RNA sequence: GUGUAGUAUCUGUUCUUUUCAGUGUAACAACUGAAAUGACCUCGAGGCUC
RNA sequence: UUACUAAGUCUCAUGUACUACAU
């Protein structure tokens, strides 16, 4: 008969929970592409006081983390201190260890102390190497110092046992150890110097390397000794199929967190951009784009604006120079809209002209190529825009046409592009899209 | 006050016989 | 895995080696001759190296490879007393740069009088003794001895707190003075 | 030039509950049982310690 | 001038032989 305990300590910031889902998914592509499953994830947070910890821990932080919160820390911190089991994927580096360790600081502070006849731990952290153990632990108590109701023991192979017994006979509310020292510790002395009756809280890090390294059985075992409804989170900088079949064995209704595993644009999209400096100048480039097209001749075009006034106007422009389109937009009457994509629909070598808030929705075909002819001011826009073009194998080509003035339009691209594509192209239109991508940067 | 900054046989010695010290009176 | 390298058998009579160690006897196999362990293949070879075995045994191999004017002067004895018992206290008084005007080469000259308690069961005689002399010492001037019958007087307790400039010894830090503008050691 | 079951032998790797008592052993090893918690002193060692 | 002795157990891999059994 259990004892029932929290999990969840996580209060939402009201500056965060005012984000709408725009918002939220715009935040999510700004911070390296994070891509989340499973139901029910919290927003994540971009701030160390969004998350609502004491002044003591802030200041021990900052001496702890210098700088901004990385990806992983947004999403993983506010979705573990919520008690969800979480799969982190994310690169050694990315600063995870904090990610799980305040989330199970909090929890284990908050359960009744160990009982004299109690041994613990309430919360078990577990790694393939003892090197990572030892690492991990050293975190661990560069918070358990300030805080002497908090004991953390260390348990790895490679190193007397005989020694980390003589802690173990103190109790302990946290251990972190190598699966098989665990293991023999638990199964030592009829088990009666370790007990697993206590924990609710399981972390494992670099999940991969513990299948790797031949600890299956030891984990699954531990698992099978461990509260059915313990928190439990898997750290892993890849998610091999041997970890994705033991996560469905161990989590229940995971959410799963990868940052950047592939690119926020099909790699088979080819990104370019062309840096102008007048209005007039982007209407030549459109124009020679638009020519050029022609002599590696289905193949159609899409070009994207920011607003009905620009499409108007774009289009009578590119009328009186030769060049017919088909533009759509919201303010034009559904039926002439109707008329102009099924022309374009029709007709050989077809372009449409069309603002950006029409492009996730469009009912057409994949294009070879997009012009974005104002260049986009958000990542969800520019996902949307630039996929009218992605086909796999046959993907084409989305170009945009950017100003000397728009210097988050310029971030975008550098975030967005694949490094390989900024190097193709001329070095010092390059030069300043970094340059300008710079300058919005520290303009925040 | 002026504390100014500037600017492995484990299972081998075992058997060797060390379960149990030895002693020459 | 061998990376190319020729290994010449041991029997060939020894181009420079990147390990001069492992090589093959008048049989096929692979040998290190430190270690004298066989290895069948150059994995095994290489487990070899790694392995912490072939590291002692390089240690090893390592080890085998490194394999006075005499003038007295006046001193001024006075029973003082405070508070709480009884103490001694000394004024010796020294030339009234009468002769120090000759020897002025910054030898020593910075260094005060000393004083030290000298058992008496030495001396130039050696016939009576079984009493202590609290000597005190200068360059120039000759030495002065004063007998101390009492196994102990004004042997205080940490008096100051507790700075440790050791001069000489606990004595003269503790209790003496140096007028060295009028030339007067006071001791107590 | 194959497959089923199974065996032996290298080498790599590594040191398993600090102790006590019994079995066991040539002595080991190995096996069998239990378990301290707290305080202090000098340079892991040490206590007619409580 | 260095007065002559080291591997063992476990674990998880590699090296090499082998024994019944079937095409």
């Amino acid at each position: 008969e259990l004892e029932p305990f929290q999990k969840n300590f996580y209060i939402e910031s009201e500056t965060v929970s005012s984000m709408s889902e725009m918002e939220v998914e715009e935040l999510r592509l700004s911070l390296d592409n994070i891509k989340i499953k499973g139901t029910g994830c919290p927003k994540p947070v971009t701030k160390w006081s969004q998350l609502g910890l004491s002044t003591d821990t802030m200041v021990l932080i900052t001496k702890l983390h210098f700088g901004s919160l990385t990806p992983i820390q947004s999403q993983a911190l506010p979705a573990i201190m919520s008690g969800r089991d979480v799969i982190g994927i994310s690169k050694t580096g990315s600063g995870k260890t904090i990610s799980y360790l305040l989330p199970l600081l909090r929890q284990v502070k908050a359960q009744r102390p160990l009982s004299k006849h109690e041994t613990g731990p309430m919360g078990l952290i577990l790694a393939p190497t003892r090197e990572l153990a030892l690492q991990i632990h050293e975190e661990v108590t560069k918070f358990t110092e300030a805080d002497t109701s908090i004991r953390s023991v260390c348990c790895t192979g490679g190193s007397e046992m005989k020694k980390q017994i003589t802690d173990l006979k103190r109790g302990t509310e946290i251990v972190v150890a190598t699966p098989g020292r665990f293991i023999d510790i638990l199964t030592l002395n009829d088990g009666k110097l370790l007990s697993t009756k206590r924990i609710t809280f399981v972390v494992m890090d670099e999940a991969d390397r513990l299948f790797d390294l031949g600890f299956e059985p030891q984990i699954t075992q531990i698992m099978k000794t461990v509260r059915p409804d313990k928190q439990c989170v898997l750290f892993s900088a890849t998610f091999p199929n041997k970890l994705r079949s033991f996560a469905v064995r161990v989590l229940h209704s995971p959410i799963s967190i990868t940052i950047n595993s592939k690119g926020m644009v099909n790699e088979n999209v080819k990104q370019k951009f062309r840096i102008c400096h007048s209005e007039d100048e982007k209407f030549d480039n459109l124009v020679q784009l638009i020519h050029e097209r022609s002599e590696f001749f289905d193949a159609k075009a899409i070009i994207f604006v920011s607003s009905q006034n620009i499409c108007d106007f774009i289009s009578k422009k590119l009328l009186n120079a030769g060049i017919v389109t088909c533009a759509i937009h919201a303010g034009k009457p559904y039926q002439e809209r109707l008329m102009n994509l099924e022309k374009f629909k029709r007709e050989k070598n077809s372009i449409l002209l069309c603002t950006e808030v029409l492009s996730r929705g469009l009912n057409v075909p994949e294009v070879s190529l997009v012009i974005i002819y104002n260049a986009v001011k958000t990542f969800a826009q520019y996902v949307h825009t630039t996929g009218r073009t992605a086909r796999g194998s046959r993907s084409g080509t989305a170009i945009t046409l950017l100003l000397h003035d728009e210097l988050s339009g310029a971030y975008i691209l550098s975030k967005a592009m694949r490094d390989e594509e900024i190097k193709a192209l001329d070095p010092l239109q390059a030069k300043e899209l970094q340059e300008m991508s710079a300058k919005f940067e520290s303009g925040m | 006050e002026g504390a100014e900054q500037v600017d492995m046989p484990y299972w081998l010695y075992k058997l060797h016989g060390l379960d149990r010290e030895y002693r020459c009176e | 895995l061998s990376k190319g390298e020729n290994v010449p058998y041991t029997f060939q009579d020894e181009q420079v080696r990147s390990n001069p160690y492992i090589y093959k006897n008048h049989s096929g196999k692979l040998v290190c001759k430190l270690c004298n362990t066989m290895h069948m293949s150059w994995s095994s070879v290489e487990r070899h190296l790694g392995g912490k075995k072939h590291g002692l045994n390089v240690l090893r191999r390592g080890i085998s490879i490194e394999k006075x004017x005499x003038x007295x002067x006046x001193x001024x004895x006075x029973x003082x007393x405070x508070x709480g018992s009884v103490g001694l206290a000394i004024q010796v008084n020294y030339s009234s740069e009468v002769k120090e005007n000759s020897v002025d080469s910054d030898d020593k000259a910075k260094v005060p009088p000393l004083i030290r308690i000298v058992s008496g069961l030495e001396l130039s005689d050696t016939k009576q003794k079984g009493k202590k002399f609290l000597v005190i010492a200068y360059e120039p001037f000759e030495n002065i001895a004063i007998e101390l019958p009492p196994n102990e007087i004004l042997f205080s307790e940490n008096n100051d707190m507790d700075n440790n400039n050791d001069g000489v010894d606990e004595l003269n830090k503790k209790c003496t003075f140096w007028d060295a503008i009028s030339k007067l050691y006071y001791v107590q």
